[PDB]
């Protein structure tokens, strides 16, 4: 996922990448957490 | 244009992409003196030269 | 700037500095000019960028900004020479040798 969905340039929905930060919060992975936070999604503005 | 006292400095908590990194802005005119900037960062930020 | 940022992101990942980074951009062209908005105010900002708005953000790991307006949005060069005075103006200054 870091190699090749996250490469530069990647254009990205609106909302898409919050809902599969939830997805990876619900299935317990870690890196997948790490990644995305690393890759602009902030807690502040997901967690409700 | 006009000109004006500023409305945007202070600090920037940036949120999200890792690492939690607070960096020091200011908004500044283009045509302003460097030496009173210059001031600004050896005494107001507390960095030296 | 962005491969610059990449290097400082290596250096909080291996290396104790607090390298003094200050980045010089328009006022005009960063995205989220609401947001940073205050007088000695901690202003939250988000490091996601919109791919449809031609407005940059900011890089997330630089230590200090000397944003610069000329009064115009959306447009470079507000910054040039006043990067460059700055610099002829520390060049100025004697060091403590």
């Amino acid at each position: 996922a870091r190699s090749q969905i996250f490469i530069y340039g990647q254009q990205w929905p609106v909302g898409s990448l919050e809902q599969a930060m939830l997805d990876a919060l619900v299935l317990d992975r870690v890196d997948f957490v790490k990644l995305l936070i690393e890759n602009g999604v902030s807690m502040h503005r997901f967690l409700t | 244009t006009q000109l004006s006292p500023t409305d945007a400095f202070g600090t920037i908590e940036f949120q999200g992409g890792g690492h939690s990194n607070k960096a020091m802005y200011v908004r500044v005119s283009f045509d302003t003196k460097p030496d009173l900037l210059l001031h600004l960062m050896t005494k107001e930020w507390q960095l030296e030269l | 700037i962005r491969h610059v940022g990449d290097a400082l992101k290596d250096h909080a990942s291996k290396s104790r500095g607090k390298i003094c980074t200050i980045g010089i951009a328009p006022w005009g062209i960063v995205e989220n000019q609401e947001d940073l908005i205050g007088r000695d105010v901690v202003r939250p900002y988000q490091t996601m960028s919109n791919p449809m708005s031609k407005l940059t953000v900011l890089n997330s790991m630089h230590s200090h900004f000397i944003l610069a307006d000329n009064g115009t949005t959306g447009k470079y060069g507000a910054e040039v020479k006043l990067r460059r005075q700055l610099e002829k103006h520390i060049s100025l200054q004697k060091i403590n040798t």
